[PDB]
């Protein structure tokens, strides 16, 4: 359904300078490329094909990139942008939860005083001769358009450009399936606990840890999401659900409590 | 000269927009001479290749049975679009085509009643809440049960029985555990009938 | 040539001594140049001769249908008589013989439970009484509604549906007039089941 | 130069079977000179050519608008397709190209309450029923009011506003006869989300709640 | 091509005398060439210097943006009188003036409503109330509220919505912990327009109604 291969943008900012170079990673993990990606480069009514023996695409001109790897569909829009101007807020193209969003208030070799990041249009956070903004987890609360503006020496207060910052689930919510939600007591029962992982984050391994009602079931968490009762009772007839989790433990996802009842 | 059959899709798959229906063309008794069959869709005379072909797989009489689905949106099945099956087969002197639809009949629209459990069974270890849902024309119809957002599993749905007036009723027994029922939680039967407003109808039902 | 086919008496036949269960073996495409379909019954391999055989009648295929009905005991059905029917015919070369006899399944004890009417259907013109007849095994069962001690014929019951839990259940909605069913009257949902008490159980329900 | 403007289709298209979601791409300050655009539909790459192209409508300040409708079916919106709109005009020296998609992000499942009507309102003719829908993400959901199975055309929803949660709440006023509502009459809020179960969620409300 | 905007002083500064309305004249697209605006800020005739010219910034786009406020006094704007920024710039062959004033119509006054949370958002965390303002004209309201004579800054107002009568509506959700809610606090919900009396109406709700 959504064979798109991901462009991993090196720095992440997908804001930079003129004088600056990205490199532009065309990631693909199934159905893997490590040659022959057909760039579909993109600035004012083009369609420039530049194609490259490699997995990387080393540019400095601005405009909408994506890749094509040898069996997949066009990638996503990369929406790159070199500025000549006195101040930019370079931000990470893909912002997802737990992330450490560092939103750069960053001038053109200048040291830029006072410096406010807004969000929607009104004040959010106050920078005294710093640039970084640092959200140590990004959330659902830290979405909008944000824009850092910043008196220069004795020109010109400068409004950088405005960037999106949308924050997107590294997993689906589970939802915890099961091979029958009536199993005859005696019968093997598996939990099931299905994460459909986003292609941005599909190398980080995921923690899953299965629940009666409110009691923890197995040794705390495991790399296998199917956890397998060899026989449960009437007494264990309860409210089983799932908690996945990535690999530091940072963003949790319960899922659904889906009633599980026991036939005798 | 192979078979071909054509079965519409399910009910609940065209009532659900979170699902997608399918219609499935089967073709058995494909003989192992010419056992290479070319399938072709037609939506309302026009071609279209979203159809995929399943591989073959023998069957007990020595024979092969192929079957091709298309990818069918709920709009386009709803408002009747006439669909094709064309089958190509050199052993048939002539390719099959038959042709498909949404039956077309008055639309009735359910009634949808949802019943407390009878008192003699509260005293016992798993109530049984019930959903009858009658007076609708035709039975393609689908019932779900919910609580608090999400689908019950313990339900099982009687099979679409002919009333006096020549419409449908069914019912839809949810085997719940007589503690969940005496805390006040709200169980919620969900029937999509194409005969309804939005093609949904949820009636709540608690304690109370 | 002519079939052969043995029906089991009605469930209601055999759980009440009122009724009169009946054994039908039906023949079909009796050749009209062989009409003489030869009857004979077995009790457990012990002939009897107390049957009775229905005329002939003429088909639709241009055949004839030759039916032999046979009153068995009650006690002689559930108890678990193997029963025989020999057909011989002059198109048959050898003899045809069809067995019937009880379900030898463990029974399950039905648990009749009487919902009355919700209280949308009120404001309609006429009340669906329904009566959940749950966990009850095997499907071999009876529902009627007698309302004052005389049963009325005005429902219908949905066919008995898998539970969970390997048994079966159904449902009996008995539509009334709104008028006539806040009048005070009592309804009641007799269940005629192999596995209750003296095969049978009746749960009334009204206004209260 | 002629500028082109991309719609996506309203949240209630989106999400009922019942409904045909439509997306528009509308061209305006078309000279005319040249009044022959042609539009050709690329969905997720591939030409689709089921668009059907209104007549051009006259403008007040001497211009042409044309607008194309391209039907598509709910699954191919709700699974992030992309949408091209191509124009092509003698007087645009390049056509020019708008994609549109469903925002991305997190679904959440939004919480309906329904709210009586406050005791000050009893007073009046015509009562107010409330429908808060709150905690739900993104901003694409359909509010609507329905009483005995049957629609109700008096109830006007506001726009979804941001919460502190960064999910959206919104609010629903149906105003509906004192009368209809001191009897025994249930008006139930009809909730389209697409990250609800089955897409659908309806709260009850009447006298006794 | 500079452009100019002026932008009415907003419904919660123009009512509460704590607070100052402030009309602003914003003018972008100011190139490096041509940077020199000066505002001639008018009250309703006469010039009146009491503006505060807010020095150039440059956008992203290498276009300049001034920005000048005028704060005004409640009484006047209340009154419909009609502020000008004239701009003076030297692209223009003539300075470009806009006139804005108050929304001219028919006040109605607004019936504030408060409703408690439903029994089903009794069961959360955080419960949220609810305050429907309704019928008033124009759409230039101050919805605030209040538990003890102390304001509570956890409200999410949304935006008028035009109704059948032609009057608007919002509703102001203010979310709290069940905890306070539940012990009985009284939480009022303050409402300023310019058609209530004295423009101010307070509608308490506490947990028994
Ligand atoms: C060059 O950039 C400037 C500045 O634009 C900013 O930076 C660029 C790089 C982008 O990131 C922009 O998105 C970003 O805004 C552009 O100037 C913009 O020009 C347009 C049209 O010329 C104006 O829109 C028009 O004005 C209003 C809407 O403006 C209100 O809402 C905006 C958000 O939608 C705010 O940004 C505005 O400040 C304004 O908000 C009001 O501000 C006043 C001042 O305090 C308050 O009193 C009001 O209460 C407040 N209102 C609200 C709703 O909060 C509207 O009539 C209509 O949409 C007009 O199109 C933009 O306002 C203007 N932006 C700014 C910040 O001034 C230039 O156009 C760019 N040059 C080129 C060549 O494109
Ligand atoms: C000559 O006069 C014409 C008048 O047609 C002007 O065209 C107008 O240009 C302006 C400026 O670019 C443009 O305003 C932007 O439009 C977008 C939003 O559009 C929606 O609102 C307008 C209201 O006028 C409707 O016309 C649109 O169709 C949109 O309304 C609804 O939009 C939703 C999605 O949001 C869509 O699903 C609905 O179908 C649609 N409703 C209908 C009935 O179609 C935004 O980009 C932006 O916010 C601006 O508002 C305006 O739309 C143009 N008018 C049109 C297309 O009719 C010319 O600019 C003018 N020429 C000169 C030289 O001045
Ligand atoms: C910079 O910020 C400080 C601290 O808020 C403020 O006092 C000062 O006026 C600002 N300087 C300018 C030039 O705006």
């Amino acid at each position: 359904r959504t064979p798109r291969p991901i462009i991993f943008l090196q720095p992440p900012w997908t804001t930079v300078f003129q004088g600056e170079r990205v490199t532009l990673t065309c990631k693909g993990f199934r159905f893997y490329s490590p040659q022959k990606t057909k760039w579909y480069h993109r600035y004012l009514g083009k369609e420039i094909l530049r194609e490259t023996p490699d997995n990387i695409l080393e540019v400095q001109e601005s405009g909408e990139y994506r890749c094509q790897a040898q069996g997949s569909p066009l990638s996503s829009p990369v929406h790159l942008d070199f500025s000549s101007a006195s101040l930019i807020l370079q931000a990470p193209l893909s912002v997802f939860e737990g992330d450490s969003v560092v939103l750069r208030c960053r001038a053109k070799a200048e040291v830029t005083l006072n410096n406010t990041i807004y969000k929607n249009d009104n004040v959010l956070a106050f920078l005294n001769k710093r640039t970084d903004f640092h959200i140590p987890h990004a959330c659902l609360k830290d979405n909008g358009a944000y824009r850092c503006t910043g008196y220069k020496e004795s020109c010109c207060p400068v409004s950088s450009n405005t960037v999106k910052i949308q924050v997107q689930e590294p997993f689906t919510r589970p939802v915890l399936r099961a091979s029958s939600f009536q199993p005859i007591s005696g019968n093997p029962v598996t939990l099931t606990c299905e994460t459909q992982l986003s292609l941005e984050r599909s190398d980080v391994p995921l923690r899953f840890r299965f629940f009666r009602d409110d009691q923890t079931l197995g040794l705390g968490w495991s790399l296998s999401p199917n956890f397998q009762i060899t026989a449960m009772w009437s007494k264990d007839s309860g409210f089983y659900w799932c908690k996945a989790a990535t690999m530091p433990y940072s963003v949790i996802s319960d899922s659904p409590r889906s009633w599980i009842q026991v036939q005798i | 000269g192979p078979s071909v059959f054509l079965f519409p899709p399910k009910p609940k798959d065209t009532l659900m927009i979170s699902r997608t229906p399918e219609v499935t063309c089967v073709v058995v008794d494909v003989s192992h001479e010419d056992p290479e069959v070319k399938f072709n869709w037609y939506v309302d005379g026009v071609e279209v290749h979203n159809a995929k072909t399943k591989p073959r797989e023998e069957q007990y009489n020595s024979t092969y049975r192929v079957v091709s689905v298309l990818t069918v949106c709920h709009q386009d099945w709803l408002n009747g679009k006439e669909y094709k099956c064309k089958v190509s087969n050199k052993a048939l002197p002539a390719p099959i085509e038959k042709t498909i639809s949404k039956a077309k009949g008055q639309p009735r629209e359910p009634q949808v009643y949802t019943l407390p459990p009878s008192r003699d069974e509260l005293t016992k270890n798993q109530v049984s809440l019930t959903c009858l849902v009658k007076g609708f024309y035709p039975s393609d119809i689908a019932v779900e049960w919910e609580s608090n957002g999400q689908p019950e599993n313990n339900y099982k749905t009687t099979p679409p029985v002919l009333d006096s007036d020549g419409s449908f009723f069914l019912y839809s027994k949810l085997t719940v555990d007589k503690s969940r029922w005496q805390q006040g939680n709200v169980f919620s039967c969900s029937v999509m009938h194409e005969a309804l407003h939005n093609h949904y109808t949820q009636k709540s039902l608690d304690k109370s």
